[PDB]
RNA sequence: AGCCAGGAUGUUGGCUUAGAAGCAGCCAUCAUUUAAAGAAAGCGUAAUAGCUCACUGGUCGAGUCGGCCUGCGCGGAAGA
């Protein structure tokens, strides 16, 4: 499962997730899964979806994952008052804004890829689409 | 299915074996297995004959290429064509013994001399 | 109207012959001994297809065909088993003289126009069991 | 040979462009060579079906503006982030 | 009659028909394939 | 779209298995006659047979097929 090996800082500001994405284009494979919706992906989710589309191709071709879950998220446990310090880091997320390209792939027919990214998409919280690489 | 270019190529093929074939009989092929018809392709290749199942509005434009123009009314209903390119006859004898032995189909109206010979009178050929 | 592939000088086992041709109303031992007396001329270790033509009166006429392209390229490539993975693994070589011999046997059995047609179909059963044409 | 039809734009900037895009056109520019750069608009649909063919990128096109043909080549394209649409195009006089 | 929010054609013989403002799947082949949305 | 006809040969392709014969699995997946017929899409047999499908010819006689972008709706939707 994805997670930064070592970070400068342990915990992080909530932030706001705004604007549009960079890397909206297919820079590697022939096909892509683009994020139309807007939100956080947990590491776990990235894992599931990758495993699904890997299943689909019967371990053929090649896959890239263009998003990494670098932002730490925190939670206080149950029966806990406010304050008394910042919550511990439960999991990681990646912040996704509409237009980003999470998954790339090639070495497979169009049809098969449509189906793979579909079955991977089912495991994702954000509304997603299928893009094809364009020259220029 | 067939592209417009395909059908063009085939009007050309059947027209090219048309201008070059002495006798041409048109028949019903219906109700017959690929076994008995592979048998009329063996007795067809052995008798010097050209055996084909071709579309009817395609055979109107292939027959418009003369002098088979009197067969265009034998093109309503299933259509198989025997062109004897080498020899005349040997089609009209083989189709009637095929149609009497199988007890299927017809052998309806044929073409020789530029003329249509009716169902009972292809006993000429 | 049933079709069998039965070893050359052999007949009347229970699992291969008795049930499959005998539940159709056909004599088992008349077929057995008339087919082993007709096919006693087929080489030892060649299954020969026999087409059993059965009638409403239970007396039959059979057309014994020639040993298969598969089994005739089994004996003419010298082999026993063809490839368990055809054209991946090549288990023997049949020269084009043996493709024309097996397609003259199969000229007695085929739909081919010329010996070219039948030798190209036995070419196909030569590539289907993995046997090289040399 | 692709033929694009275009009018010069009378305004510029974010407002003009967003209105232009609402109205199903989009802005483009033609620069390069000796002359001054020309700000034009295009019909979105037309050009979206033309750039649908890779030839569009590697070929010399003809843009008719005010009856006047400029011969150009496709230089660069901004696309809308998640939609199948064209935000803007650079043409260099060819 | 499986009853759920996601209904499909689970073979070639399945048919999508909307009765009384309800989406349905009727099969010729397979009684297991009859579906109601809801 | 629907109705009539065919959907064949080598062949039961090899391997394997008690049997694999299109249709347990593994592999090749060629060629013939062909209008058309995949070493067969599903059901079937102990394995076969058998019933359809892909595909074609006949009939019919003018539109038809599924993607895109969107507007407004449908289901999803159970509480004192
Ligand atoms: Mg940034
Ligand atoms: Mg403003
Ligand atoms: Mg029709
Ligand atoms: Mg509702
Ligand atoms: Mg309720
Ligand atoms: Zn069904």
């Amino acid at each position: 499962m994805l997670q930064p090996k070592r970070t400068k800082f342990r915990k992080m500001h909530k932030g706001r997730n705004r604007g549009l994405a960079q890397g909206t284009d297919v820079s590697f494979g022939s096909f892509g899964l683009k994020a139309v919706g807007r939100g956080r992906l947990t590491a776990r989710q990235i894992e599931a979806a990758r495993r699904a589309m890997t299943r689909a191709v019967k371990r053929q071709g090649k896959i890239w994952i263009r998003v990494f879950p670098d932002k730490p998220i925190t939670e206080k446990p149950l029966a806990v008052r406010m304050g008394k310090g910042k919550g511990n880091v439960e999991y990681w997320v990646a912040l996704i804004q509409p237009g980003k390209v999470l998954y790339e792939m090639d070495g497979v027919p169009e049809e098969l890829a449509r189906e793979a990214f579909k079955l991977a998409a089912a495991k994702l919280p954000i509304k997603t689409t299928f893009v094809t690489k364009t020259v220029m | 299915a067939l592209n417009l270019q395909d059908k063009q190529a085939i009007v050309a093929e059947v027209s090219e074996v048309a201008k070059g074939a002495l006798s041409a009989v048109v028949a019903d092929s219906r109700g017959v297995t690929v076994d008995k018809m592979t048998e009329l392709r063996k007795a067809g290749r052995e008798a010097g004959v050209y055996m084909r199942v071709v579309r009817n509005t395609l055979l109107r434009r292939a027959v418009e290429g003369t002098p088979f123009e009197c067969l265009k009314d034998a093109f309503v209903g299933p259509t198989l064509i025997a062109y004897v390119t080498e020899h005349p006859g040997a089609a009209a004898r083989l189709f009637k013994e095929f149609a009497k032995a199988n007890a299927k189909f017809e052998v309806k109206a044929a073409a020789f001399e530029g003329e249509l010979i009716p169902a009972s009178q292809i006993d000429r050929l | 109207y049933v079709k069998l592939q039965v070893a050359a000088g052999m007949a009347n086992p229970s699992p291969p012959v008795g049930p499959a041709l005998g539940q159709q109303g056909v004599n088992i031992m008349e077929f057995c001994k008339a087919f082993n007396a007709k096919t006693d001329s087929i080489e030892k270790g060649l299954p020969i297809p026999v087409v059993i033509t059965v009638y409403a009166d239970r007396s039959f006429t059979f057309v014994t065909k020639t040993p298969p392209a598969a089994v005739l390229l089994k004996k003419a490539a010298g082999i026993k088993s063809g490839s368990g993975k055809p054209n991946k693994d090549k288990v023997g070589k049949i020269s084009r003289a043996q493709l024309q011999e097996i397609a003259q046997t199969k000229a007695a059995d085929m739909t081919g126009a010329d010996i070219e047609a039948m030798t190209r179909s036995i070419e196909g059963t030569a590539r289907s069991m993995g046997l090289v044409v040399e | 040979m692709f033929t694009i039809n275009a009018e010069v734009r009378k305004e510029q900037g974010k407002g003009a462009s967003r209105r232009l895009r609402a109205a199903n056109k989009f802005p483009a520019i033609i620069y390069g060579g000796k002359e001054a750069p020309l700000a034009i608009e295009l019909d979105h649909d037309k050009v979206m079906n033309m750039q649908a063919k890779a030839e569009f990128y590697s070929e010399v096109l003809t843009i008719v503006v005010d009856g006047k043909e400029i011969k150009v080549k496709a230089q660069d394209v901004q696309r809308h982030p998640y939609k199948p649409k064209l935000q803007h195009i650079d043409f260099v006089r060819a | 009659m499986k009853v759920r929010a996601s209904v499909k054609k689970l073979c070639r013989n399945c048919k999508i028909v909307k009765r009384d403002g309800v989406i349905r799947v009727i099969c010729s082949a397979e009684p297991k394939h009859k579906q109601r949305q809801g």
